[PDB]
Formats: C-alpha cells, structure tokens, sequence
RNA sequence: UGGAGAGUCUGAUCCUGGCUCAGGGUGAACGCUGGCGGCGUGCCUAAGACAUGCAAGUCGUGCGGGCCGCGGGGUUUUACUCCGUGGUCAGCGGCGGACGGGUGAGUAACGCGUGGGUGACCUACCCGGAAGAGGGGGACAACCCGGGGAAACUCGGGCUAAUCCCCCAUGUGGACCCGCCCCUUGGGGUGUGUCCAAAGGGCUUUGCCCGCUUCCGGAUGGGCCCGCGUCCCAUCAGCUAGUUGGUGGGGUAAUGGCCCACCAAGGCGACGACGGGUAGCCGGUCUGAGAGGAUGGCCGGCCACAGGGGCACUGAGACACGGGCCCCACUCCUACGGGAGGCAGCAGUUAGGAAUCUUCCGCAAUGGGCGCAAGCCUGACGGAGCGACGCCGCUUGGAGGAAGAAGCCCUUCGGGGUGUAAACUCCUGAACCCGGGACGAAACCCCCGACGAGGGGACUGACGGUACCGGGGUAAUAGCGCCGGCCAACUCCGUGCCAGCAGCCGCGGUAAUACGGAGGGCGCGAGCGUUACCCGGAUUCACUGGGCGUAAAGGGCGUGUAGGCGGCCUGGGGCGUCCCAUGUGAAAGA
C-alpha cells in the first residue's frame, strides 16, 4: 500500500482553497458593483467595478479561470453596470467603461 | 510422414505400372508382371462398373501416389494452381514437377522418387551452391541442382550416374554427368509429361 | 458544406419556429424500386416570416434549441397547401386503427 | 507532443520497423499520422533503410520529436546534412 | 477464372414437399492415439470471489531540513560555534499519475460507420515568430513543543526556505464595455476608457545551457452539431410535463431546456412513435458462382465500464481501474467507540464449467513518464514455459530381395491372399556426442568541430551457447475412422426381433457384405474420429431466384382513405438517372 501519489491529494485541497477563495471575492465584489448600479451611485459602482475586473484577470493569471471564462464574467459585469447605470445615467467616474 | 510401406501393391490397385519402386518396376518382377489385378482377397474377382465418383477418385490417387505426397500438400498445391493464371490442369503438373525431390529423380540422380526424397532429406543436394534438405523446395527455372561434393565420392551417386552416361534427359532439364551438375531450364508442358493420368478427371474430383 | 434541404412548412403553431417536411427519393438497397421517405425538421424563423404551405430551403445551422439545428434559408414556392393537406390527412388516419 | 519513432511490424525474432510520425501517447503499434520509413535491423535485404528525407524535414519544421534511434536512422539517411 | 448433386411417400409413375447426407469453417471441447521444430494462439461460463508478489513514478541543475558519519576552522584548554563532505529519510515544490494495460457489464444510442459543420470551441509538453522579467511583501509543511486514539490516524502552539503565494510597477501585446470600418451567426481591424505579465537555477560565472512571462501562428489530440446507415416482437398503438417552442438569466472552453424563472401550447407516431426482447460498433472474418447469410475472438480504430449507486475537487486535460467524499452489499482488524479493502493490470487461487497457461527471464532491443545529463520506473514490451488448439515444414528409412518362407485368413482343396511385405544383402545417417558460435546493437555518452552539419571514437543482452556452421554417428513411434445405398472398400465365423448398429433410408426373428470378432480392403496420417455451432447444398423467405383451380396459399362481397402505379404532343427545369474531374475511402487483412 501507501503510494505517495497521495501527496497529490494533499495539494488538491490546498489549491481548492486558493481557487474557492478568489471566486468568493469575485462574486462578492461583482454583486457589490451591480448593487450600486441599480442604486444609481455611479462613482462608487465604477470604482468597485475596476476592482472586480482586476480580481477577475488576476484569477485568470493562474489555474482558477484560465480561459475566456474571466472574459465572460467581465463582459456580463460591464454590460450589467452600464445598463443599470442607464437609470438616470450620469457616468461620473467613467473609469472602467468606454466613452 | 509420407506413405511408407509396400509400394508395388499400389502399382496393382491403380491398374498402371507405378515406377515408385524405381528399378525392378522395369525387370519382370514389378508384380505388375503376371499380377495386374489389385491386392487383397477379392483382387481376382470381377470388379463392378465404377461410379463416376470412383473414376475421379482412382485418377487422383493414381497421380498422388505417383508423386509420393500427402493429401495435404497435394490439395494445397492444387488450390495454388486454381488461383494462378493459366490452365489449372497443366499448372498443377508443372508445380508437382517443380518439387526438388521430383527434380532429383527426374535428373537421374536417384533411382526412384522415394530415393530422391531421402537424398534431399540428408542434404546431399545442392541448389545454386547451397544445400537444401527439403523435398518440397520449389525449383525455379535457372536453378542449378548439383550434388554436394561431400557426397560426390559416395558409391550410390557414382552408381546411378554411371548408368546415366548417354541417357537422355527431359526437354526442360539438362545435366552435366561428370561434375554432377544439373539445371531446371523451364516448366514442363503437358506434352513434356508421359504421365498416365487424366488431369481433367482430377480437377473434376475437386469440384465436389 | 452545411447541408441544405428543401421542404414544405407544415406547422405554424410555434413561436419563431416552423416545421418543415422534407421528402427524399432513393432506390431500395435490395428490391431496387425508388422509395419516398420524408423527415420533419424544426427550423428557426426569427422574423415569423414564413407561413404554412410555403416551400422553403433550410440550412444546417448552429444549434438553436434541442431539436432545432436548421434555419430557414429562403422561400422557394409560396403557399401550396396541397402538400399540407396530404400531411394533415395522413396524420388524421391515425385516429382510426387503435381499438 | 507529436513524435517520430519506430513501430515494429516484423514477426517473432524477425523485427521490421516502420519509421512513423504519431502522437507520443498512442500505442507503438497503433494508429500513426504518417509512415515515413522502414528499418530492418538484421539487414536482411540490400535496402534495409529508406527515409524520404524531404518529408521528415517537414515534420521537423513543425516540431515532431524523433527518438534517439529515430534520429540515428534519420541522420544516417542524411536528413540533417546541410552542405 | 465462375454455378455437380444424392437418399427417403408409390405395387410402379410424374409433381409438390419436408427431413437427411456429401463441402467448407471454429478462441473449441470429447474419445483413441501421439515423434521433432517454426510461427500463431489459449476463461466463449460467474462483469463471481480473491492469498501473495510485482504492475507509475521521477527530478538534489526549484527549496529548507531530520538522523548517522568524516574532515577543516575561530580558542592556551573547555563550552559554544563557522565551513566543507558522505549515506539515508521524508517534507515543501514541478512534470507525469487522463498515456499505456484490462474487460464487454451497460448501451438500439450521433454509441458506432460514413460524409460534413464549428461565425459555437479547447489543446500540457513540441515547432516558428514579437516582446519582457523592475521592486516589495507573506504563509504552510519539514523541524520543535503539547494533547487525544487500541488502531487508522488526528487536534493545537511556535520557527523557516523556494521555480509556493500575494501587492506595486513596466503594456510588445492581450481581455472587457461602447463607437466606427470591412466581413457576415460570437470572423478581422480600429479608437477612447478600464483590467492583466513573470522565477529562478546551473556551470567551462561576462557568456552560455535548463527553465519563466504576455501574444500570434503552426502542429497534434479533443468537445459539440448535422445528413445518411445500423437486430427481433404490432400478441407493444398510441407517446410526451422540461414535454415542444419563446424572452431573459445561470453554467461551460463552447452551441444547446443543460439547468432556472416567466410566457405560448405545443412536439412525436403506421416512413413503427411508445413499450418489450436482444446487443458494444466498425476495419474485418467465415461461407457462397454471386446476390446473400453468418460473425465481430486474436490484431487496428471508436465507445463504455472499473464491487453496485451518486458526487465533486485538482488540473491543459478526469467526474479519474492501482485519486477523494457519501450510500449499499461483502471480506479483514477491532480495546465495540471505530477503522482498512476493491486483479474486468501480470502471473497465481477458488468457484462454476465440456473447457482455456507460468505465482517464468530480462531493460539487451522498441515504446512511454520524469531528468541538462548520468540515470531511475515501466507484468507496455521483447523472450522463454505449458497445451497437436491452428497453420506450416519434417522423421518413423532407401536400393536389391522368391512365379513367392512361417503365422494368420479363405478354398471348388487344384489353390488363392496378406506380398517385395518380413527375413536377408548393400547405402544413407532422425536422435545423440564434440568443437566453433551469432544477426538482432547503434545511438544516448565522450573527444575534434561552436553542445550545429560533419568527422572520429568507447560501453551496451533477455532470448542463449539458443539459432547456424563443421566433425562423428545409430535403421530408428503409427495411428484413427470406414467397408448395405448416398460413399472408395468383402469374405469367414459367432449371434438368432437376442446381444446390439443407426446422419437419413433401414439392418437382426438361422447362410446377416449393416450387429460382434477376425482376415482383407478403402480413406486420411501425428493425427483420426465425435459432439456443438456457422455458411453451403436450400431456387426451402425465391433482389438475382418460388408460388396460390385440385398439392400449403385469392380476403365471403363491396365502397373507399393513405400508399403504389400512370395514354399521346410540346417546352422550362435537371430531383431520380448517366458521364467527367476531384477529395475521401487509415494501417493490417484481401
Ligand atoms: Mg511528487
Ligand atoms: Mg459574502
Ligand atoms: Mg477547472
Ligand atoms: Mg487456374
Ligand atoms: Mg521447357
Ligand atoms: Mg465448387
Ligand atoms: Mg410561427
Ligand atoms: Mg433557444
Ligand atoms: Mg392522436
Ligand atoms: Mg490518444
Ligand atoms: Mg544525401
Ligand atoms: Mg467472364
Ligand atoms: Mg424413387
Ligand atoms: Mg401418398
Ligand atoms: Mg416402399
Ligand atoms: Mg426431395
Ligand atoms: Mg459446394
Ligand atoms: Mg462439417
Ligand atoms: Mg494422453
Ligand atoms: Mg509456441
Ligand atoms: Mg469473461
Ligand atoms: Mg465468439
Ligand atoms: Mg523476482
Ligand atoms: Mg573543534
Ligand atoms: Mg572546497
Ligand atoms: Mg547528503
Ligand atoms: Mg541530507
Ligand atoms: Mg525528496
Ligand atoms: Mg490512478
Ligand atoms: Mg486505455
Ligand atoms: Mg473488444
Ligand atoms: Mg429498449
Ligand atoms: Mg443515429
Ligand atoms: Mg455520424
Ligand atoms: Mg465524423
Ligand atoms: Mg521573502
Ligand atoms: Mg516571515
Ligand atoms: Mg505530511
Ligand atoms: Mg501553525
Ligand atoms: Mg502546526
Ligand atoms: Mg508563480
Ligand atoms: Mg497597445
Ligand atoms: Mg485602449
Ligand atoms: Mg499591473
Ligand atoms: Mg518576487
Ligand atoms: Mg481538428
Ligand atoms: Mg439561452
Ligand atoms: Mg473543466
Ligand atoms: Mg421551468
Ligand atoms: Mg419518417
Ligand atoms: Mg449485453
Ligand atoms: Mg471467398
Ligand atoms: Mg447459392
Ligand atoms: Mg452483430
Ligand atoms: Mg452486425
Ligand atoms: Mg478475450
Ligand atoms: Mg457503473
Ligand atoms: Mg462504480
Ligand atoms: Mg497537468
Ligand atoms: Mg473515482
Ligand atoms: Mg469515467
Ligand atoms: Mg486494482
Ligand atoms: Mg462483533
Ligand atoms: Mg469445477
Ligand atoms: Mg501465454
Ligand atoms: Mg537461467
Ligand atoms: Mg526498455
Ligand atoms: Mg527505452
Ligand atoms: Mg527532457
Ligand atoms: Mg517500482
Ligand atoms: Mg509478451
Ligand atoms: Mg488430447
Ligand atoms: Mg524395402
Ligand atoms: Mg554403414
Ligand atoms: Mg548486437
Ligand atoms: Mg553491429
Ligand atoms: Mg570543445
Ligand atoms: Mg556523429
Ligand atoms: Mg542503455
Ligand atoms: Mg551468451
Ligand atoms: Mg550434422
Ligand atoms: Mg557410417
Ligand atoms: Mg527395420
Ligand atoms: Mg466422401
Ligand atoms: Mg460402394
Ligand atoms: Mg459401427
Ligand atoms: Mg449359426
Ligand atoms: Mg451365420
Ligand atoms: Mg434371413
Ligand atoms: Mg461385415
Ligand atoms: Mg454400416
Ligand atoms: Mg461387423
Ligand atoms: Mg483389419
Ligand atoms: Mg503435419
Ligand atoms: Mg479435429
Ligand atoms: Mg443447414
Ligand atoms: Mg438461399
Ligand atoms: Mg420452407
Ligand atoms: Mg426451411
Ligand atoms: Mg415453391
Ligand atoms: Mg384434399
Ligand atoms: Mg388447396
Ligand atoms: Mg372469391
Ligand atoms: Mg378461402
Ligand atoms: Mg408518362
Ligand atoms: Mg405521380
Ligand atoms: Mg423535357
Ligand atoms: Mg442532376
Ligand atoms: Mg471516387
Ligand atoms: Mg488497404
Ligand atoms: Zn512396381
């Protein structure tokens, strides 16, 4: 018995906690941004959106989201905050988005 | 292991002289002299009109026993001729004639087929400089069939070649009698064989 | 090549979708007479353009739904309801031959 | 990674190889991309090695990796000679 | 280049008609018998259960240590402590455990075959090209301390390194929103805005090797989609609730009722839906004149499964045979609280079964993983072992030898047969002995040359002292079926509807060529017969290629739905049809 391929499993549970953590931030930031887009705060929503995006691409850097998955979440996020900003638009910061 | 036993009995059972005994199938002892009826207790009884199957059977046996071959190699050679281009009937005969043992006999190296088979088996035969101990080896045209110089001084070879002096050889063969050489010039034609056998009957024995 | 078939729209009753019936002629592999088989495709109609009885080309397309892999290329022949009548009648015979 | 190697097609005690382009992950006697040569190691015939250099050079421009022995036999047929 | 029929219904006939046989095949098994070698092949049943051993690791040129040992230092001595080095152990980290090996259970399905789509996508390592690597910060093992448990193991506290992790920067470039251009399904370009890079190690240490980062392309492997084809039952006729479609959303690499909410009421079926039975599919294989039937073992390609069922994690890739969690059944340990397992991997065991092998050698070759390399692992593989299981080659002697011994068998008692067969004469020389003795092996590596081309050189065997060669050399296994017709081979005696033979037709109730033995003969021969199964004959499911007055078969009659089929002329089209080119039709097999 006792293969030391078991080492692999020990590392699995390491990376599981790495991946799982960054995603949880992503979601918790993404929602946050949208919550202010719906609530018409433009500057704060865009400020948070830039941090969301940064966290997304940073998770693409490694083995969490590596593919165009990160680009998926970005796309959906920018669409949602722009459209939610369409209610009394006033895009104050205008940082994250294009003119 | 081929048929091994009394042979001049099959001389009788076929009704034709079978020279498998070599000599003494010539001297009036062959038992085809003054005993042309088949063997057994009922040999001298009046034989019944054979069935159409009986005819093709006795013709195939008449050929098979002549070349001294198991049924297995016999049929595999036949099916080989059935596939090859040309007349199945004569192609088969050319193939049987191409057996190294048969060539040896045919070149007058051996008194008989069987003797030719033993001579091949014991490696006394050269082919293009190489020893070949398989009686089944297919001779090609242009192959030199010699006698191993090891055995050239043996008294059986000098015995047979002594009587081969001035004896004529088949039109598809030629031999040098002093150096104990020989050559397979080409495949024999139907007319090149005096075989008392109807090939069509044999072909017709395998259609069933 | 994307496969392209020509058939007759036998169903209007969906939204943004039409059923196309496509005949097909081929010699029987053993008995050799020419037999006529036919298959129904669910084709995508984004503009609700094509109506019942239309004879339309249908093109192999990126999957739209379960059971929808074709889109309506163009209109061949407008509104010959005799085809639809053969299909409807044949459907209608099945109410017999049960009990 | 695509590789250039040998595939054994002789019989027992009689090996004959087929210099072959295949994915490293397939069986050695399994499905390959292209047969680009044969190798007879007992050298039974006058021609016991054939290569078609200019095809091997193709598969090397795209990064097939030859075995140590494949490279031995390729070099012998002059695949790498650049003069 | 290819096509044979026969027996059996009648007193006899012709026809119809089933049954039977001759042929070929097999992962075979059974009986008698059994000499050698080569190449193939070998659990078809319980996808039943498994003792034992091996079957996937590797890298010290990513990093820090523990234990055991040696040497050299700072000191007058000790204590303490610094550097070098050897062996070993794991740990942290990277690449590989998704290949390769096994099975045929599930599956009638885009599962497979075949031809395509992907403007709906992914692809580690490999190849080509562009560009870059600046600075800072942190943690968990190992280690040390402590606790619980019988054990498996487990919990807590503290220190620490890195090619582990994170923040800043730099923006070749890439990603996202929006706009514009060209394309046309989410393809390419562009603008503003936002977001995103990295790691070191080694020496022959000034330069180079192994790595690292972003991007484009290539190559390879793959996902998903579609047309067509894919067994039996209609004594299965109706099926369907995410079910069919829509809008939006979630998810994924990616389309998609894949999932979710809401809306519409749809979708499928006699061209066989739904249900039941059966089953991996193919390249092929077998048979057949072919059309066809049968089949999918070994080998190659695809799929599915890993005790049964579900599930996700890590990852380029798995929902993972030798990884994880849970439920169930079973075996084992158990301090009764709780634990450990998973040969359909190689051998091997047991069960079942008519039946299926060695607990073999080897890393020498080929191939695969890790490694700068040296090298390590590889029951993949290469070989050997067993089994007439198949195919093939080969031996049990050759030549002379009596108008013909003995024995046996028959007889008209004259003789006939076994039979040139034996004896016996001569010749050769399977076995076995002796010596020599391989190919498979040349690269990796070293040296010259620049670690390139090129040249040069060195180590490297399981099989195996086997193959093979040379010398010497002995007459040295034969069996099994059959002899009434089909079907090649006949007499004697024994037995008397007995004992029994038998594929079919039939033999035997005192003269049996059919039973049993013998003599003899026919057929094959290291085999020969038998049983089972497949095709053939069978034109006996009739496309090729049959029929229905009396032989089996016209619906009791009509009307008519679907479907099938369609008179003469002309014109368009060109769907079927025919022609040309072209891509495809893997390798093997043929
Ligand atoms: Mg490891
Ligand atoms: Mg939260
Ligand atoms: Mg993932
Ligand atoms: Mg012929
Ligand atoms: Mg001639
Ligand atoms: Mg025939
Ligand atoms: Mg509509
Ligand atoms: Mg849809
Ligand atoms: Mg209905
Ligand atoms: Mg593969
Ligand atoms: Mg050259
Ligand atoms: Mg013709
Ligand atoms: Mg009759
Ligand atoms: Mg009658
Ligand atoms: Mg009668
Ligand atoms: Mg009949
Ligand atoms: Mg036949
Ligand atoms: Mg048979
Ligand atoms: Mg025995
Ligand atoms: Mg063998
Ligand atoms: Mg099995
Ligand atoms: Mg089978
Ligand atoms: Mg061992
Ligand atoms: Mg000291
Ligand atoms: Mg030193
Ligand atoms: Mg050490
Ligand atoms: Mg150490
Ligand atoms: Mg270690
Ligand atoms: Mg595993
Ligand atoms: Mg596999
Ligand atoms: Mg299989
Ligand atoms: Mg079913
Ligand atoms: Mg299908
Ligand atoms: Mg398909
Ligand atoms: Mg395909
Ligand atoms: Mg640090
Ligand atoms: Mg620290
Ligand atoms: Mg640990
Ligand atoms: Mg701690
Ligand atoms: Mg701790
Ligand atoms: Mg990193
Ligand atoms: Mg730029
Ligand atoms: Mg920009
Ligand atoms: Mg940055
Ligand atoms: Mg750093
Ligand atoms: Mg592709
Ligand atoms: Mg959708
Ligand atoms: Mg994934
Ligand atoms: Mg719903
Ligand atoms: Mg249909
Ligand atoms: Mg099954
Ligand atoms: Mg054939
Ligand atoms: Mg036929
Ligand atoms: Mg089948
Ligand atoms: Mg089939
Ligand atoms: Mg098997
Ligand atoms: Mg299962
Ligand atoms: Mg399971
Ligand atoms: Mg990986
Ligand atoms: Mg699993
Ligand atoms: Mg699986
Ligand atoms: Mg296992
Ligand atoms: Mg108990
Ligand atoms: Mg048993
Ligand atoms: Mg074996
Ligand atoms: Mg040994
Ligand atoms: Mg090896
Ligand atoms: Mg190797
Ligand atoms: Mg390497
Ligand atoms: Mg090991
Ligand atoms: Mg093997
Ligand atoms: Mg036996
Ligand atoms: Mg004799
Ligand atoms: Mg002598
Ligand atoms: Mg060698
Ligand atoms: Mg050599
Ligand atoms: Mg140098
Ligand atoms: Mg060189
Ligand atoms: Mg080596
Ligand atoms: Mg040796
Ligand atoms: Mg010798
Ligand atoms: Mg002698
Ligand atoms: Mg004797
Ligand atoms: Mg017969
Ligand atoms: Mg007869
Ligand atoms: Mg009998
Ligand atoms: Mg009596
Ligand atoms: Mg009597
Ligand atoms: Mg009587
Ligand atoms: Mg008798
Ligand atoms: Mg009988
Ligand atoms: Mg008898
Ligand atoms: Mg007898
Ligand atoms: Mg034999
Ligand atoms: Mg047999
Ligand atoms: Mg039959
Ligand atoms: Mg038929
Ligand atoms: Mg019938
Ligand atoms: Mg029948
Ligand atoms: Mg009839
Ligand atoms: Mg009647
Ligand atoms: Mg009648
Ligand atoms: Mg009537
Ligand atoms: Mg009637
Ligand atoms: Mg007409
Ligand atoms: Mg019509
Ligand atoms: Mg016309
Ligand atoms: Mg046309
Ligand atoms: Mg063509
Ligand atoms: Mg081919
Ligand atoms: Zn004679």
């Amino acid at each position: 018995r006792n293969l030391s391929a078991l080492k692999r499993h020990r590392q699995s549970l390491k990376r599981r906690l790495r991946n799982k953590a960054k995603k949880s931030a992503i979601k918790t930031l993404s929602k946050k941004a949208i919550q202010l887009a719906q609530e018409g705060k433009a500057e704060e929503a865009l400020k948070i959106m830039r941090k969301a995006e940064s966290l997304i691409d940073k998770a693409a850097k490694g083995s969490t989201l590596h593919k165009n998955a990160a680009a998926r979440r970005k796309s959906r996020l920018m669409r949602k905050v722009r459209q939610l900003l369409e209610a009394a638009g006033a895009p104050l910061i205008g940082g994250g988005l294009s003119a | 292991g081929r048929y091994i036993g009394p042979v001049c009995r099959l001389c009788r059972r076929e009704g034709v002289k079978l020279y498998l005994k070599g000599e003494r199938c010539y001297s009036p002892k062959c038992a085809m002299e003054r005993r042309p009826y088949p063997p057994g207790q009922h040999g001298q009884k009046r034989a019944r009109r054979p069935s159409d199957y009986a005819v093709r059977l006795r013709e195939k046996q008449k050929l098979r026993r002549i070349y001294g071959i198991s049924e297995r190699q016999f049929r595999n050679l036949f099916e080989e001729a059935s596939k090859k281009k040309g007349v199945t009937g004569s192609v088969f005969l050319g193939l049987l004639e191409s057996r190294l043992d048969n060539v040896v006999y045919r070149l007058g190296f051996a008194v008989s087929r069987r003797q030719a088979r033993q001579l091949v088996r014991h490696g006394h035969i050269t082919v293009n400089g190489r020893r070949v101990d398989l009686p089944s080896y297919r001779v090609r045209p242009g192959d030199e069939i010699a006698v191993a110089e090891k055995s050239r001084n043996l008294e059986l070879i000098r015995q047979n070649l002594e009587a081969m002096k001035g004896r004529k050889v088949g039109p598809w063969l030629s031999l040098d009698v002093e150096g104990m050489k020989g050559k397979f010039l080409r495949l024999p034609d139907r007319e090149d064989l005096a075989l008392p056998v109807n090939e069509q009957l044999v072909i017709e024995f395998y259609s069933r | 090549p994307k496969k392209v078939l020509t058939g007759v729209v036998v169903s209007d009753k969906m939204q943004k979708t039409v059923t196309v019936l496509v005949e097909r002629q081929f010699p029987h592999p053993l008995y050799g007479k020419v037999i006529k088989r036919s298959k129904k495709y669910l084709a995508h109609d984004p503009e609700e353009k094509y109506k019942l009885g239309d004879v339309v080309e249908i093109i192999e397309s990126r999957p739209i739904s379960k059971r929808k892999r074709f889109r309506v290329l163009r209109l061949v022949e407008s509104g010959r309801m005799d085809l639809v009548e053969k299909y409807l009648i044949r459907r209608q015979n099945y109410q017999s031959l049960s009990k | 990674m695509v590789k250039i190697r040998l595939a054994r097609f002789g019989s027992k005690h009689n090996p004959h190889y087929r210099i072959v382009v295949t994915d490293a992950r397939r069986k050695r006697d399994g499905k390959y991309i292209e047969k680009i040569g044969y190798y007879d190691p007992r050298k039974t015939t006058p021609d016991w090695l054939k290569v078609d250099v200019e095809r091997a050079r193709y598969w090397l421009s795209v990064g097939a990796q030859p075995t140590d022995t494949a490279r031995r036999l390729l070099r012998q047929a002059g695949v790498f000679r650049q003069e």
